[PDB]
């Protein structure tokens, strides 16, 4: 099911006319003062054994090369991101020489049958809150909410709250409600949702401390915090 | 008393001018090449136990602007050096300053002696950054 | 005896104001043909970049002088003073403590920062040369 | 399909395109501003100006903007000719009026299309001597600065965000040499896509406000052909490189699946590479004490536990690549291996592969969205997950206008036509949730309700 | 103008050859390197050479020999199919006119007839082109590696070949080791060269150090490359102007003479014309190097073959020369004060004085050298017939400069075929009376520079007023007062210096008159800002190809004054 993989790019012996495909461009600067602080000696040059492309600007990345895989554009009197035209079959197109990937499957030639689960309708019960999930861009992906320009970005953590849920609770916008899963203790300052309805509670999924594992879940005990 | 081998070769030796078996100074000159590299290792074998090398230049520092299939990158690579004078080509005073500074190395001895730690870089530093004015160059 | 234009030993210089002249716009690193210039941009609170680290390998420059007439901001030049000598490679590493003088060197009086369109400390916008005064969209005049 | 002649050449090109995408198809180089591939032509700049003539006889023709002439089949255009070459530089000429002393410290400069355009026309002396008209800056949040005094007022920006990506909160104000391009007051871009305005913008008023803290020139960079590792849609990136730390990502063009533009989690989600807290050698464990081994310790030291251990377990990952699971599923075996996710996660995983391989309906790619007619949204916050399908399904919704277009003779490129044909027409989007979306402004019907109900 | 496209059809040269071979059996390239240039099949490549040999006013110097890469080359529109090229300039001297011949290759078919039965002069310049590139000649009596060593696997100027050094394994000395052992065990193979057998083979080493293979004069072998730098490969991986100042190291005692060929070769790719101004300042600074150079010739010249007390006076004038040089261009030696479209700088205020005070003071340390050279008897004696070649031997073996001069072939380039204003100026060209020798070729270099301190004498009483860079959008770099304050021109600056000027795709080619012979540059660009092929001809490969033919029935004191009287440096030799 995965021999597809071996044609999403070619091979470290894939060569543009004995030339290996550049990573840097070919003005690039500081070769001999780059790692001068640590030894005036320069080294060697690091040795790609896994790929095409090479630790240098000693290579190809010309417009017209065979290739698929560009690691940037530039062209003679075109250094900004408009360098792609020159890389493109027509501009705005495909690139010239084919876009780089490959579908692993084709379409099947028959099809399945209905799905016959249908659920039953969706009832409040008092004690449980089903947990609904809310996403963030910034905020529900695991590595790039380590990111130091996403903490600001990212809102407060929060728990989003029917109208008349939280009337039967007591709170209001802002006051921090506890509640339990797993055994657990969180305490968030609560939301108001008029869109949300009732039976239900909007956590953010994949923040410090919301696992997106609790979409569909339930919590059994939610009161004002003290 | 320093008896001098110049071997400098192309556009170095040119400065130095206007500046076997016997010499206790070596003074590599020019750019060092891969093709002439073992005539500069044996001649460096053929001198007596106190050898001194002076290496001046960019082309004999390192490569200079010399990064090129051809050329290797400094004659350190393969022989020791003592003294390194920049430049392309340096001025005769500079290899009066080498031999001025290398006669401090023969006095002071493993000869670094805990003293020479001390660098032109941060000797000089109070004399070079307190300049102010320099002369404008449309004049002569 | 030394002309003035003669190609030794490179400073970095200062403005008139007293603040260094670089602005780490990486020019004269690109125009080398040796590769014998590092820096890295870093800009303070008043928003004037200005080098972070400076490094010139002394052991590769040939003293081409193209880094002084690329610079922008007349900040890098060449002075005459050829004394440098050394027992090891590695000190002929100059960070930018070893090249940045107290003075302005051959050109005394050019300042960029007037030139140029962005705000600084001391220069907010209309108070470069041939700047006119910023006129808001929600003015009364047509 | 057509048949044009340029300069005295004569070329085959596509009749439905205009001048402008013809010839830079053909490798003729033409200067321009306004004009952008995915926006279409709004004729605003002046700069794409090329001679036409009636035919071959004809020696006196008149100046027409290339981006807003069809490529006809009988066309006699003339990008080298005296008068049109002059006015190319004439425009430059103006635009360089206003332009601020900026380069040195610009972070557009050596990537900057206005420098480019500039050096291509071959203007490079200046009889303006009169004073240059300046404006204040906006705060527009942590990823996007701004600097107004650089612009030179060629409508990109708004058309891509209000447009193209249905963005709110950037608009173009002032009127005649006055006009002032961004939000009604300070605050952050509420876009998902507004990243894409740093590409966008021809010059540095919008900039990398995250590259901007450690600055490199785009030569210094070392860059590779990556994938955007954030969500699941795989858009081509080119991250670059200087000193041993990641500084900014691009974008790197594919024509099927993500083409011009990111996202906002894609372009600035990089800095967890940049940690200072990340593991940089392996590291062993003695009681409370910590020893650092070398890759050839570490080996020695790991295999001779695993060869005394009973049974090994493994547990991958969805963050990590074929090649990384498939080598620890070959350490432990295919019956002690394990993908790291919850059951629950993993029938959903299965059921979801399970209609694409086995259900007999083509997925499309990611380009191939924007040519639809109806789409259906069942429980997928598609802004939030899979940011860029969002900006995708906008453009399937705009197909209606240029059908309607189409039935009247208006061409493709020509998009203020278009759009004026269309009057908030739209394909009709129908999209479930558990709460509103972003994609609400553009839906004909919202539902929200619990997924059982969905 | 003197820059533009031109096909060269109206040149008498291809009329006779559709009358010889047929229209369909050529192809012609319309360049801008001022010559025709004509691609030819390689089965018909030795029937045209021997055509244009006795044509009635025959082609008889073949000036350069070498290869293209050409894979990489996007913009090749007109041009046959090419996976490698082969080159062959020609020169008449009777019709002052050049053609060259181009021979497309395939790349699994590097193979073309060798040129040497018909030129001398090309057994070197195929050797280089077989080390070089990988074409071989076929026919090559011996075809072994002149630039690198024996051993080196590799053609460096192929483009799948790496430039740096830094990216190969530093000097481990593994392999340094093994080049000591090697070079211990120097013996003799009957490889070195033709080589027919008793006999005692001697190598001697020595104003440039290189060994040769001498037997003991019956057979000798120069062995170069001892000195290659790489000059040509270094023109790829440079912008157009940050290449400069590798063309002052070409020849040392160059300087400004040599960046002169390049930056005209530049600025026909960018079509500058330059203004009056830059004309005669680069004259300037090129007849002072000229100057100095000659006066290094005679002193070094007197020093070996006689006393050099009187003589050691020289120095003080060499040092004025540099002071002078410095007091224009900053710098003694290798300036790099030429720029595309100008000089770096203007003409500092106090320059009149010191040239007036340098063309005071030299005439009468010149005609000390006219009495101390012309009326000396010894050195005269120990010159003449000292392994003399004449005008059939000089242009079989691509000799010009002083030696060509010596024979009754007046030829110089600043005459026949003028560059940089040279012909707005009153000099004339000496010379000999048909044998060139030691005594004849020192006598042309003192007349040489009487001429030369006359065009510098207009030049201080004629300097004209304007720019000293031209006004076009290619002058590299521009202004700098006006790029400090105009942000167009500012504009222009940075993507010069940074990313490099865009020279359009074509071929320039000029010629000049250097201190030594004729130096050239050929130069190719792909539409990028970087050369893709850079071609440097020096005359000193050329000159010291010649001696094994002259020295031939000499001794070995004859070989040291022949050596010491020839113009070669080792730097023009290997570049
Ligand atoms: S250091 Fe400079 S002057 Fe000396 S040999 Fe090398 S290039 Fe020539
Ligand atoms: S020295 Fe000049 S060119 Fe170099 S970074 Fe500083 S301002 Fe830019
Ligand atoms: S003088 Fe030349 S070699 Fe030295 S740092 Fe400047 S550009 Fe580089
Ligand atoms: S936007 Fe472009 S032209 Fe304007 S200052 Fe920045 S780099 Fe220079
Ligand atoms: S801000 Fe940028 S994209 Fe918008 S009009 Fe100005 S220059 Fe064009
Ligand atoms: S949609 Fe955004 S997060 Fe997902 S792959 Fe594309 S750029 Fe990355
Ligand atoms: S690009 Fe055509 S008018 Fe602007």
């Amino acid at each position: 099911e995965l021999a597809g993989i071996k044609d999403a790019a070619p091979d470290a012996t894939f060569r543009i006319r004995g030339q290996k495909l550049a990573r840097e461009p070919h003005r690039y600067s500081g070769r001999t003062a780059m790692r001068a602080n640590i030894s005036v000696h320069e080294p060697r040059q690091p040795q790609d054994i896994d790929t095409m492309f090479t630790f240098s600007m000693e290579g190809n990345n010309q417009p017209t090369a065979h290739r698929s895989q560009v690691p940037f554009a530039w062209a003679p009197g075109w250094n900004s991101p408009q360098a792609w035209n020159k890389f493109q079959d027509e501009v705005g197109g495909k690139l010239r020489f084919g876009d780089p990937g490959v579908r692993l499957f084709e379409t099947s030639e028959n099809g399945l049958d209905y799905f016959t689960s249908v659920p039953a309708r969706f009832q409040p019960q008092d004690g449980k809150w089903r947990i609904a999930p809310y996403y963030h861009l910034f905020g529900s992906d695991e590595l790039s909410q380590r990111a130091p320009v996403f903490q600001s970005r990212m809102p407060q953590p929060y728990i989003k709250l029917n109208p008349a849920d939280a009337a039967k609770l007591g709170v209001n916008a802002g006051t921090r409600v506890s509640f339990s899963y797993d055994g657990n203790t969180v305490t968030l300052p609560v939301e108001i949702a008029e869109g949300l309805t009732a039976g239900q509670v909007g956590l953010p999924m994949g923040m410090s401390g919301i696992a997106p594992v609790l979409a569909g879940a339930h919590l059994e005990d939610l009161k004002e915090a003290q | 008393s320093i008896w001098p081998y110049n071997f400098g070769l192309s556009c170095c030796y040119v400065e130095m001018v206007t500046s076997p078996r016997q010499a206790d100074l070596m003074v590599v000159a020019g750019t060092c090449f891969t093709k002439m590299a073992p005539v500069i290792q044996r001649l460096y074998d053929q001198m007596l136990e106190p050898k001194w090398v002076i290496s001046m230049g960019a082309c004999a520092n390192s490569g200079g602007m010399y990064d090129i299939y051809s050329v290797v990158q400094g004659v350190d690579k393969f022989i020791p050096v003592d003294v390194y004078i920049p430049g392309c080509p340096p001025r005769p005073e500079a290899y009066m300053q080498a031999l001025m500074l290398l006669q401090e190395s023969i006095g002071k001895e493993q000869g670094v002696y805990r003293a020479n730690m001390q660098s032109e870089r941060e000797r000089k530093r109070g004399e070079r950054i307190a300049v102010t004015n320099l002369r404008t160059p449309d004049e002569i | 005896y030394l002309p003035p234009r003669y190609r030794g030993r490179i400073v970095l210089t200062r403005d008139p104001d007293g603040e260094e002249r670089c602005v780490a716009c990486n020019l004269c690193a690109v125009a080398c043909p040796v590769g014998c210039i590092s820096l890295q941009k870093a800009e303070t609170k008043d928003g004037r970049w200005y080098p972070e680290f400076f490094r010139i390998n002394f052991s590769r420059c040939i003293f081409c002088g193209l880094c002084e007439e690329a610079c922008p901001t007349t900040a890098i030049q060449l002075t005459p003073d050829f004394e440098m000598g050394e027992y090891k490679r590695q000190d002929l590493v100059y960070e930018k403590e070893d090249l940045l003088i107290s003075g302005p060197g051959k050109y005394p009086e050019y300042n960029f920062y007037r030139m140029a369109g962005m705000a600084i400390d001391g220069k907010d916008k209309g108070e470069a040369e041939n700047e006119a005064k910023p006129i808001d969209v929600k003015s009364l005049l047509p | 399909m057509a048949t044009i002649h340029v300069d005295g050449k004569e070329y085959e090109v596509n009749g439905a395109d205009n001048l402008l995408e013809a010839c830079l198809s053909l490798g003729l180089d033409i200067p321009y501003f306004c004009w952008h591939p995915a926006l279409g032509s709004v004729g605003a700049c002046r700069q794409c100006a090329v001679k036409q003539y009636q035919n071959a006889e004809d020696t006196r023709g008149r100046l027409v903007m290339s981006c807003m002439t069809p490529a006809s089949d009988g066309t006699f255009i003339s990008i080298d000719d005296e008068e049109a070459k002059q006015f190319r530089e004439s425009v430059v000429e103006w635009l360089m009026t206003n332009h601020p002393h900026d380069c040195p410290v610009c972070e557009e400069g050596g990537n900057c299309h206005l420098q480019d355009m500039t050096v291509m026309t071959g203007h490079s002396f200046r009889r303006y001597r009169f004073t240059k008209r300046t404006h204040r800056n906006q705060d527009l949040g942590p990823f996007i600065s701004h600097e107004m005094n650089r612009c030179i007022a060629c409508y990109r920006c708004v058309r891509y965000y209000k447009d193209y990506a249905d963005g709110t909160d950037l608009g173009v104000y002032g009127a005649h040499d006055n006009v002032y391009f961004g939000r009604p007051e300070d605050g952050t871009l509420e876009s998902e896509f507004s990243g894409n305005l740093v590409e966008i913008c021809p010059t540095g008023v919008f900039t990398d406000k995250t590259h901007s803290e450690r600055y490199n020139r785009k030569w210094d960079m070392q860059f590779a052909p990556s994938i955007c590792q954030q969500c699941s849609i795989g858009c081509n990136i080119s991250p670059g490189e200087r000193y041993g730390e990641l500084r900014r990502i691009e974008n790197r063009y594919n024509g099927t699946v993500n083409h011009y533009f990111l996202c906002d989690r894609g372009r600035f989600g990089y800095g967890y590479v940049n940690l200072k807290d990340r593991p940089r050698q392996p590291v062993q464990r003695r009681g409370d004490d910590f020893i650092t081994l070398n890759a050839e310790q570490a080996m020695q030291g790991a295999a001779d536990i695993l060869r005394q251990s009973k049974k090994v377990i493994g547990i991958g990952s969805p963050r990590a690549s074929v090649e990384s699971n498939f080598a620890l599923r070959e350490l432990v075996g295919e019956e002690n291996f394990y993908t790291g996710i919850a059951h629950g996660e993993q029938e959903r995983l299965q059921l979801a592969l399970k209609v694409l391989r086995e259900g007999g309906i083509y997925t499309p790619a990611l380009r191939e969205i924007e040519s639809y007619d109806a789409v259906l949204v069942l429980g997928e916050d598609v802004t939030q997950t899979g940011a860029r399908v969002a900006l995708a399904v906008r453009q399937a919704v705009k197909g209606k206008a240029r059908e309607m277009a189409a039935a009247q003779k208006v061409a493709d490129w020509q998009i203020a036509a278009i759009l004026n044909i269309g009057q908030r027409a739209k394909h009709p989007l129908f999209v479930t949730n558990v709460d509103d979306t972003r994609l609400d402004d553009i839906a004909a019907w919202t539902y929200r309700a619990p997924v059982e109900d969905q | 103008p003197a820059w533009q496209t031109r096909d060269h059809l109206d040149d008498p040269v291809i009329g006779e050859l559709r009358n010889r071979f047929g229209p369909d059996a050529f192809t012609v390239q319309a360049t801008r390197t001022g010559v025709p240039v004509v691609w030819i099949k390689r089965e018909q490549l030795l029937e045209v050479g021997d055509f244009l040999k006795k044509l009635p006013k025959p082609y008889v110097m073949l000036f350069d020999l070498h290869g293209m890469d050409e894979r990489l080359r996007t913009h090749r529109e007109g041009l046959p199919a090419a996976d490698f090229s082969v080159f062959y300039h020609l020169i008449s001297i009777d019709r002052n006119r050049d053609i060259m011949l181009k021979v497309a290759l395939a790349e699994n078919d590097l193979h073309v007839p060798t040129f040497t039965k018909l030129f001398p002069n090309a057994n070197w310049y195929e050797r280089e082109t077989w080390d070089l590139f990988g074409i071989t000649f076929d026919g090559h009596p011996n075809l072994r590696r002149i630039m690198m060593p024996q051993t080196w696997k590799g053609h460096p100027l192929r483009k799948d070949y790496p430039a740096r050094a830094t990216e190969f394994s530093p000097f481990e000395l593994t392999k340094a080791k093994q080049d000591l052992e090697m070079e211990a065990l120097t013996f003799k193979p009957e490889e070195w060269g033709m080589k027919r057998g008793d006999f005692m083979f001697l190598n001697l080493g020595p104003h440039g150090a290189f060994r040769i293979v001498l037997q003991l004069i019956v057979d000798c072998v120069p062995d170069i490359g001892y000195h290659h730098r790489g000059a040509e490969k270094m023109g790829e991986r440079q912008s157009w102007h940050s290449y400069i100042p590798y063309t002052d190291r070409i020849e040392y005692l160059g300087g400004c003479v040599n960046e002169m060929p390049y930056v005209l070769a530049v600025e026909k790719l960018a079509g500058i014309t330059v203004p009056d101004r830059v004309n005669v300042i680069r004259v300037m600074l090129s007849e002072l190097f000229r100057i100095n150079s000659h006066l290094l010739y005679i002193s070094t010249f007197i020093q070996d073959v006689g006393a050099m007390t009187p003589v050691f006076f020289a120095f003080t004038d060499r040092q004025k020369i540099y002071d002078l040089v410095e007091a224009i261009t900053g710098f003694r030696m290798h300036p790099a004060w030429f720029r595309i479209g100008g000089v770096a700088h203007d003409l500092p205020r106090g320059w009149d004085r010191l040239l007036r005070e340098f063309l005071d003071w030299m005439p009468k340390r010149l005609a000390s050298y006219e009495k101390a050279a012309l009326q000396n008897t010894i050195l005269k004696g120990r010159s003449q017939g000292v392994a003399a070649y004449g005008a059939k031997e000089a242009l079989e073996w691509g000799t010009t400069g002083a030696g060509l001069r010596a024979t009754g072939i007046d030829f110089d380039v600043r005459k026949a075929r003028p560059y940089s204003g040279y012909e707005n100026f009153d000099f004339e060209i000496p010379v000999g009376g048909g044998v060139s020798d030691c005594y004849t070729r020192v006598m042309l270099k003192v007349e040489e520079l009487r001429q030369s301190l006359r065009i510098l004498e207009q030049c201080l009483n004629n300097m004209p007023e304007g720019p000293f860079k031209a006004d076009h959008p290619l002058t590299t770099p521009p202004p700098k007062e006006r790029t400090l304050q105009h942000i167009e021109t500012l504009i222009t600056h940075f993507l010069q210096v940074s990313w490099g000027p865009v020279m359009p795709a074509n071929e320039s080619f000029q010629m000049i008159e250097a201190t030594k012979g004729i130096n050239s540059y050929y130069l190719t660009s792909d539409g990028s800002t970087m050369s893709y092929r850079t071609r440097v001809r020096t005359p000193s490969f050329a000159h010291l190809q010649q001696i094994p033919a002259a020295i031939r029935g000499s001794l070995v004191s004859d070989l040291i004054v022949y050596l010491g009287s020839i113009d070669f440096v080792m730097s023009d030799v290997d570049r």
